[PDB]
């Protein structure tokens, strides 16, 4: 319905959106990405190791969404 | 009237080159953010895109050197030493975690975009996850793994008997170069800075190509500080006669941010107005065309860079206020489509200096007819 079988996007807002409603960080990952980070700092893969239901990529998105804020 | 396809990749952006490297991914997801936030997508017919195989890479790539991208990972590298200095791994271009994964993500949609040109599905096809023209049979170069845009010409020459490359990045195009220096099916045009071992060191105007393809290949050497006029100057000039005398049934245009005044890595000061007047340009003559980005190391302005241009590509005039998303904050002070980026440094392109490069350009391109 809003991807087609073969990737056609009905609605690229809808499937963006999806992405940051998956924004799902409990506030013990939230203090263990930054105490990994300061210690090694954008070693994703280190910081994504210590974080059972965040992967690497989770963790690159993380970072960008919250580095002002 | 023209239909146009956008690559839009959910996951691309979300890969880090490591602490210190330039190249930042998620300049894809910033870039992505505001075409969407604007409401471009209305006019285009947007895809998640195909990922690419080591079968589609191994059509340019050696098997050993896309072998190597797949084994090596950052906690396997010790064992490695040889192979990393062998493919030219570690440095420029070095091992970090979904390295191959990426390298398959933009790749992929390069290579769909080729194949809908190709089908007709559209007369415009944009990844700007593309575009990394660096990178040769089997070594990694100048933060480029896997060179899509070779792959998907190759692609275009199923149906195409004559490509034309025009290459804006501030570098010069070597490894698209490189693969095609020998035919005259396609034709390689790079501007970029030359001089003074700025990387990789090479796109002297002498290089014009050999064999077969002798004169099928047109280097624009410049020297730092190029403003939107001059290099406008020169530009479009240089482009309506190839178009004119080769006669290309599509074009592949690499869109480098690069080129941009401000850049983190070059020394060119054109500005975002100046950088999508070649890419409206190459989009005037109505040959099927494939649009990728490539360099562009100030993250704010290269999100916005492309935005712009996804705006022409597409012919909707956008306001000059960005709208409010996830990532408003990069683009501070000034929360604007078209920052200053001028350098307030000297050219160094002297009218002399232009004029002697315009003489052996139009010298080279009379051999065509
Ligand atoms: O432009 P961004 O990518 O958002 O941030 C980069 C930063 O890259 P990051 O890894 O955070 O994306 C970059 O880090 P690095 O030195 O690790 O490339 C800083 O130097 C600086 O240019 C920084 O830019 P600044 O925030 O404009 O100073
Ligand atoms: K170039
Ligand atoms: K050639
Ligand atoms: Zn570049």
């Amino acid at each position: 319905k809003f991807i087609n079988m073969n990737g056609l996007m009905a609605d690229p807002m809808k499937v963006y959106k999806d992405r940051q409603v998956m924004n799902m960080w409990s506030e013990q990952e939230k203090e263990t990405f930054r105490e990994k980070f300061m210690q090694h700092p954008k070693n994703f893969g280190l910081i994504a190791s210590f974080l059972e239901r965040k992967t690497v990529a989770e963790c690159v998105l993380y970072y960008y969404l919250t580095k002002k804020n | 009237a023209k239909t146009v396809a956008y690559f839009y990749d959910p996951d691309v952006g979300n890969f880090h080159y490591g602490a210190g490297h330039p190249m930042k991914p998620h300049r894809l997801a910033l870039t992505h953010s505001l075409v969407l936030h604007y409401g471009l997508y209305k006019k285009m017919i947007v895809f998640k895109p195909y990922q690419a195989s080591q079968h589609d890479m191994c059509r340019f790539h050696s098997e050993d050197y896309i072998d190597f991208l797949q084994r090596v990972s950052p906690t396997n590298m010790q064992g490695f030493t040889k192979s990393l200095n062998a493919f030219n791994v570690g440095d420029d271009c070095p091992v970090f975690p979904g390295l191959f994964e990426f390298c398959s993500r933009y790749t992929g949609a390069s290579l769909q975009g080729a194949t809908q040109l190709n089908n007709k599905i559209c007369d415009i096809a944009i990844n700007w996850a593309g575009g990394l023209h660096h990178a040769k049979k089997f070594e990694a170069s100048g933060f480029c793994y896997v060179n899509d845009i070779v792959i998907g010409i190759l692609e275009l020459l199923k149906y195409h008997p004559r490509v034309l490359y025009i290459d804006i990045d501030i570098h010069h195009g070597d490894g698209v170069q490189e693969a095609f220096y020998l035919t005259d099916r396609v034709m390689t045009v790079s501007f970029h800075k030359y001089g003074n071992y700025f990387f990789p060191g090479t796109g002297d105007m002498y290089e014009v190509g050999a064999e077969s393809g002798r004169y099928y290949c047109l280097n624009v050497p410049l020297r730092d500080g190029i403003d939107d006029q001059s290099y406008k100057h020169l530009f479009q000039p240089v482009i309506n006669q190839v178009v004119d005398f080769y006669q290309p049934t599509c074009i592949v245009l690499q869109c480098g941010a690069d080129s941009l005044g401000c850049d983190r890595l070059g020394c060119f000061n054109l500005s975002i107005r100046g950088h999508g007047e070649c890419v409206e340009y190459v989009k005037s003559f109505n040959i099927p065309l494939l649009v990728l980005g490539g360099g562009g190391y100030t993250v704010r302005n290269v999100a916005r860079c492309w935005t712009y241009e996804t705006s022409l590509l597409v012919e909707e005039a956008i306001s000059e206020e960005l709208p409010y998303s996830e990532y408003f904050e990069y683009f501070a002070p000034d929360f604007t489509l078209h920052p200053d980026v001028s350098t307030r440094i000297e050219n160094q392109n002297s009218r002399q200096y232009l004029d002697q490069i315009r003489q052996t350009i139009f010298e080279n391109l009379k051999m065509l007819n």
